[PDB]
């Protein structure tokens, strides 16, 4: 439906292209990495300036 | 007078030895370590937490 164009195309094949996989991946970690940080600095340090 | 200079001539000199030998730097690293654990000691509470 995105492409939505009616109804069904049969047997279309794409790569599983990488590129963007592992480009997002490391995206997918350092929102990760960094606000695990940020969460935990705003823990302890501790106190007001950090958050 | 004269006693203290003889006294403290090994005091000043044993105290100056200890500081030279102490920043040996390992030591040194004890400076840090036993301090953290210190530190630990310096950060075990709230209040002592500002380290």
């Amino acid at each position: 439906e995105l492409l939505g164009l009616g109804q069904r195309r049969e047997r279309v094949r794409i790569l599983k292209p990488t590129v963007a996989h592992a480009i997002i991946q490391m995206w997918y970690s350092w929102f990760v990495e960094d606000d695990r940080t940020l969460a935990a600095a705003r823990r302890t340090s501790r106190d007001d300036a950090e958050k | 007078l004269a006693i203290d200079g003889r006294r403290m001539q090994n005091a000043v000199t044993l105290l100056r030895k200890i500081e030279m030998i102490g920043t040996t730097g390992i030591g040194a690293s004890a400076v840090h370590l036993a301090q953290s654990r210190i530190v630990d000691q310096m950060a075990g509470r709230g209040l002592i937490d500002d380290s």
